[PDB]
């Protein structure tokens, strides 16, 4: 359950960031306008 | 490759806040001591 | 001539065109190397002081 | 108008500091940042109320 367990979460991490990345992304685009 | 991925943007993102600090006290002194209570906000 | 409003307006609009660029230049480069990476801020932060 | 000056001189200094405190944020736990961003946004908005208040 360890490799697992280390692998789910390091898992998590990544797309979480990637989710960040692209999160900030549609916000820079939504804002675009009101700049 | 991930992991690296994250210690690598860490590493950059804290170069980053801490030059940015340092040059907003020495062209902005007044403002010297909120930036550190932000590093304390952050820290 | 140019009016002062409109040049205000126009040095609003590229302050925030470079907030944007910077940031975007952050997010998808953090991770370049290290040197590069500090210098190209380093000159991102000074057009960020100037054009304040 | 001295004092809507000085209002929007340290208007901007907090915009640049609340602009590096989320940049910070973003840093270290961006899970939050949106928390941040709008707050930011919103002093820019009462620079626009204030720039729109200098029209007529």
């Amino acid at each position: 359950h360890v490799l697992i367990d280390l692998l789910n979460w390091f898992r998590t991490t990544n797309m979480n960031v990637n989710n960040c990345i692209w999160a900030l992304k549609s916000s820079l685009n939504s804002m675009t306008n009101a700049k | 490759r991930s992991n690296q991925y994250q210690r690598g943007k860490m590493h950059g993102l804290k170069q980053l806040r801490d030059s940015l600090a340092d040059k907003i006290v020495d062209e902005f002194p007044e403002l010297k001591e909120p930036v550190e209570d932000i590093i304390k906000r952050t820290s | 001539m140019t009016d002062r409003l409109t040049q205000l307006q126009i040095c609003l609009d590229q302050m925030t065109e470079q907030f944007c660029a910077t940031l975007n230049y952050i997010d998808k480069n953090h991770g370049v190397p290290p040197e590069e990476f500090s210098n190209t801020i380093d000159e991102l932060s000074t057009d960020i002081i100037l054009k304040t | 108008y001295q004092y809507k000056i000085q209002e929007l001189r340290k208007l901007l200094k907090s915009l640049l500091l609340n602009y590096l405190e989320l940049i910070g944020v973003l840093s270290i736990n961006p899970d939050m940042y949106e928390r941040k961003v709008e707050n930011i946004r919103t002093i820019l908005v009462n620079i626009h109320h204030l720039l729109n208040e200098y029209r007529p």
